[PDB]
This record gives structure tokens, C-alpha cells and sequence, in this order.
């Protein structure tokens, strides 16, 4: 029906610079109204910019003010965040959002994640969490960054007693999380147990085989 | 429903003159200035925005385009564009939100004397 | 700007209850509030306008009553598809500004935890840095407490804790508390214990390991 398909983000340094991109369809961008609204990790909703398309009026909030720029260009049915002066307080999940008239936005783009980091890109090391019924092991997914990482149990195949917990931002600044599964005693020594680890930012893809 | 309806959506008026286009809104108990946004747009143009308390403006609209806003408080949205050239033909875009919002387009005709 | 805080942050209901949330506007906002739904990983989703008005779409046992200052948002019977995070929000006042969070999971028996204790790999040791895992696994509720015994001599500090969110088929918790010493530090001592306590349990549970055997 009506929808808002967000593009652009990434990971860069403070002062740097970004284009987050969305893309309307399913309504008159002529007569509608755009803003963009940002979700930091664990944290709420803020509003950040909005435009009126029809003509170039904008206006924005005193945080991102003079930094960011919002612009719509009516051919290309796309309003565009451009974001200057990063800084790391900027990382957040951005939404581009339509008003719906009455009140409220009603339709939401699925969002662009922004991270803001003087770090530079790290894989995570992987280390077997290993087991001593029911018996449970797991992999430790150590030092990486930015998020997300993925992980997957025997290319997909183990679904029920896995858990996978969210990531711990250590003091080194650099994320970690550990996955578990929990499995019979009958199966060690016999099933093979393989943890598939992607952190996409860095291209690091790890298969780590777990035994005593 | 907020409606923000216009007395006309065609103005037609000549060249050198004065003309004063609005939007009327519903003014509700106890209306805070502060909360009010207007802004009067043509294509690709913003020829005047009322945002946060007080007045991204077009290059071609001061000394002649001006919001009247001793009249904002009783529901009307005024633009009154003074020495009308044949720049100011168009489809101008009214739009107000206060709580709920919507807009008006107007049709402006220019002819020369 | 306007404040909008929300209460409570967090409720536990269960399918078929009627679930209350309400938002305070810190000042008069008039019928300008609106509501949201929101599940990790997703956008929000619009549920009410002006206050009270319902979005085309959401099922008619979501309400929301208000003017002013006090407003409500109301699930006359819960379903199993409406356990969240609910936001409410003012766009009356520029900028528009959103309470953040009241967050309705699913209430459900006491469970214990079943609790795992990892020592490092040796891989890891390889690395110079050593970490201690404590594995509690789907119980209920969500508070639990773990403790990390070196030398049988409490930690502070040096240790991390994750939880899951409530699983997808028995509702329950899982917790991870990772322990982290230098190589050094780490092949001082003698026994790693990991000690917990949580409402499902008869007394406080210990599971603890020898340095490599």
C-alpha cells in the first residue's frame, strides 16, 4: 500500500558525514509531510527533522540543528537526512515517518541504523563454551565492533534451546555476546556442534565446532 | 477531524496591486501561540513559515510577503503579498497544525494591466 | 519541550486481561496525544489519535481516553499478539516529543533457572584475558540474582550480565553473567563458583568448577 523504504547508513567517525534516503511510495508526495525520527540503542523515540515537500520548508530539533540537513526532491519521490558533524550521541535507529493529519505518523520506514564511533571495524573472536539428561554449551563472541553480529546453530538446523542473548558493551568499548543451546546428554560425542558467527561490518564469518 | 478550510481557492487580481490570500482554522479554548504551525509554500518556494512562537524563506518574498499575525490567535492564517508581480502566479500550498493538522491549495492568477 | 513520562515501565498480564497504561504530559497538550506500539526489531505501529480516536486497522480492544495533562491507554482483553512496548506522544508543542516506554510482557508461573557454569577456552587463554560464564536458563521471573565467588570470596565489577527476552514458547528468561580476569589473574585461584539466588528456588544454588579438570 503505502510505504517508506530507508537507505544510507553505516557506520562513521564524528565530523563525519552520512545521506540516510527515503523512499515514498504509495501516496502523494506533493501534499504530504515527512520527518525523520531516531531511536538510540535501549532508548526512545526522538524526533529529529521534518519537511514539507511541496515547497523546501523544513525545520529541525535544537539537537541536530545546523548539522543535519533534510531536503525532498519531488522527481525522485525520496526525502534525504543528510547528516554533518557526527557525533557519537547521533547513533541511533533512523526512521523516516509520514504525518498522519488527524495526528500521529501512521506509516514508518523499517529503519537505517547510524553508528557514530572513533573505533575503527573489528571481528569478534570465537571461543567455545563447552559442556562439563540435559547437557548445555554455547560460543563466546568476544571484542567486536560496530553491532550487529548474527549468530546460528548448525547452519540453521538447531532451532529449539537456543538462546542467543544480547550484546554487553565491554569497557574496552567493544561489543560482546555469548549464544547457549542446551541439548540432550545423549547427543555429546555423537551430534556435531557448530556455532555460525557473521559480523557483517568487519566480513568476518566464523564456524566454530564445539566439544569437550 | 482538524480542517482547515479557505474562502477561495482562485484569487484573481492584477498587476501592482495588493492581495491577501487565507486559511482559516478552528481556534480552539485557551490557543497558545507557541503551538501553532503555518507555513505558505508555492512549488519548490517556502514564502513564509510560523513555527515556535515567530517566523528557509524563498529569495524572492521579503518586502513583499508578509504573515498578518495579529489575526492568528482568532483562526486565520493571512498572507498578504504586497506589490503582486506575475513571479507571484501559482499554486500556493496553505497549511496550519495545531494538534491535528491538514491543508489548502489556492490558485493565483496574475494579469497585467 | 514537553516531557511525556509514562507508568508503569513495566507490567506483567496475562491473555484476557484488561491492561491500563497511562501518560502525564508535563504540561497541557490538549488532545494532541497520540499512541504506539512497538516490538524489538520493528517500527511503531499507530494505534491511537487525538487521544481517543482509534487507526484504521487496530483492533477496536485498544482505546485511549485523555485530555490536558492525564491520559490512558486501554487493552480491554489482552491477546497474545499485544505484549510490547507501548509509546505515547504529543505533537502538539514543537518538537514533538515521546514518553519512552511502558513495556507489557506476559505474566506466567514461577520457573527456576537451570544454571551452567563455563570456564574459559583455552583458546581464549591463548588470548591473555579470561572469561567466566554463568548460565541461567529459562526461568521466571526476571529478577535473579547471581554471585561470583573467587578464593569463596565475593566479586564485584569485573562482571557482566545479559537477559533474554521472554521465549517464544514458555514465556521464560534466560540470563548469562560473564566473569572477566587477566591470564594472570585468572590462573591465581583455585576454584571459580557461581552462585544464585531466584524466587523459584528453595535456597540459594552454587555450580562450580576446579581450574581444569
Amino acid at each position: 500500500e503505502v510505504q517508506l523504504v530507508e537507505s544510507g547508513g553505516g557506520l562513521v567517525q564524528p565530523g563525519g558525514s552520512l545521506r540516510l534516503s527515503c523512499a515514498a511510495s504509495g501516496f502523494t508526495f506533493s501534499d504530504s509531510w515527512i520527518h525523520w525520527v531516531r531511536q538510540a540503542p535501549g532508548k526512545g523515540l526522538e524526533w529529529v527533522a521534518w519537511i514539507s515537500p511541496y515547497g523546501g520548508s523544513t525545520y529541525y530539533a535544537d539537537s541536530v540543528k545546523g548539522r543535519f540537513t533534510i531536503s525532498a526532491d519531488t522527481s525522485k519521490n525520496t526525502a534525504y537526512l543528510q547528516m554533518n558533524s557526527l557525533r557519537a550521541e547521533d547513533t541511533a535507529v533512523y526512521y523516516c515517518a509520514r504525518r498522519h493529519w488527524p495526528g500521529g505518523f501512521d506509516y514508518w520506514g523499517q529503519g537505517t541504523l547510524v553508528t557514530v564511533s572513533s573505533a575503527s571495524t573489528k571481528g569478534p573472536s570465537v571461543f567455545p563454551l563447552a559442556p562439563s539428561g540435559t547437557a548445555a554449551l554455547g560460543c563466546l563472541v568476544k571484542d567486536y565492533f560496530p553491532e550487529p553480529v548474527t549468530v546460528s546453530w548448525n547452519s540453521g538446523a538447531l532451532t529449539s534451546g537456543v538462546h542467543t542473548f544480547p550484546a554487553v558493551l565491554q569497557s574496552s568499548g567493544l561489543y560482546s555476546l555469548s549464544s547457549v543451546v542446551t541439548v540432550p546428554s545423549s547427543s555429546l560425542g555423537t551430534q556435531t556442534y557448530i556455532c555460525n558467527v557473521n559480523h557483517k561490518p568487519s566480513n568476518t564469518k566464523v564456524d566454530k565446532k564445539v566439544e569437550p | 477531524a482538524f480542517t482547515v478550510t479557505v474562502p477561495k481557492d482562485l484569487y484573481v487580481v492584477e498587476y501592482g496591486s495588493n492581495m491577501t490570500i487565507e486559511c482559516k482554522f478552528p481556534v480552539e479554548k485557551e490557543l497558545d501561540l507557541a503551538a501553532l504551525i503555518v507555513y505558505w509554500e508555492m512549488e519548490d518556494k517556502n514564502i513564509i513559515q510560523f513555527v515556535h512562537g515567530e517566523e528557509v524563506q524563498h529569495s524572492s518574498y521579503r518586502q513583499r510577503a508578509r504573515l498578518l499575525k495579529d489575526q492568528l490567535s482568532l483562526g486565520n492564517a493571512a498572507l498578504q503579498i504586497t506589490d503582486v508581480k506575475l513571479q507571484d502566479a501559482g499554486v500556493y500550498r496553505c497549511m496550519i497544525s495545531y494538534g491535528g493538522a491538514d491543508y489548502k491549495r489556492i490558485t493565483v492568477k496574475v494579469n497585467a494591466p | 519541550d514537553i516531557q511525556m513520562t509514562q507508568s508503569p515501565s513495566s507490567l506483567s498480564a496475562s491473555v484476557g486481561d484488561r491492561v491500563t497504561i497511562t501518560c502525564r504530559a508535563s504540561q497541557d497538550v490538549s488532545t494532541a496525544v497520540a499512541w504506539y506500539q512497538q516490538k524489538p526489531g520493528k517500527a511503531p505501529k499507530l494505534l491511537i489519535y487525538s487521544a481517543s480516536f482509534l487507526y484504521s486497522g487496530v483492533p477496536s480492544r485498544f482505546s485511549g481516553s485523555g485530555s490536558g495533562t492525564d491520559f490512558t491507554l486501554t487493552i480491554s482483553s489482552l491477546q497474545p499478539e499485544d505484549f510490547a512496548t507501548y509509546y505515547c506522544q504529543q505533537y502538539l508543542y514543537h518538537p514533538a516529543t515521546f514518553g519512552q516506554g511502558t513495556k507489557v510482557e506476559i505474566k506466567r508461573t514461577v520457573a527456576a533457572p537451570s544454571v551452567f557454569i563455563f570456564p574459559p577456552s583455552d583458546e581464549q587463554l591463548k588470548s591473555g584475558t579470561a572469561s567466566v560464564v554463568c548460565l541461567l536458563n529459562n526461568f521466571y521471573p526476571r529478577e535473579a540474582k547471581v554471585q561470583w565467588k573467587v578464593d569463596n570470596a565475593l566479586q564485584s565489577g569485573n562482571s557482566q550480565e545479559s537477559v533474554t527476552e521472554q521465549d517464544s514458547k514458555d514465556s521464560t528468561y534466560s540470563l548469562s553473567s560473564t566473569l572477566t580476569l587477566s591470564k594472570a589473574d585468572y590462573e591465581k585461584h583455585k576454584v571459580y563458583a557461581c552462585e544464585v539466588t531466584h524466587q523459584g528456588l528453595s535456597s540459594p544454588v552454587t555450580k562450580s568448577f576446579n581450574r581444569g579438570e
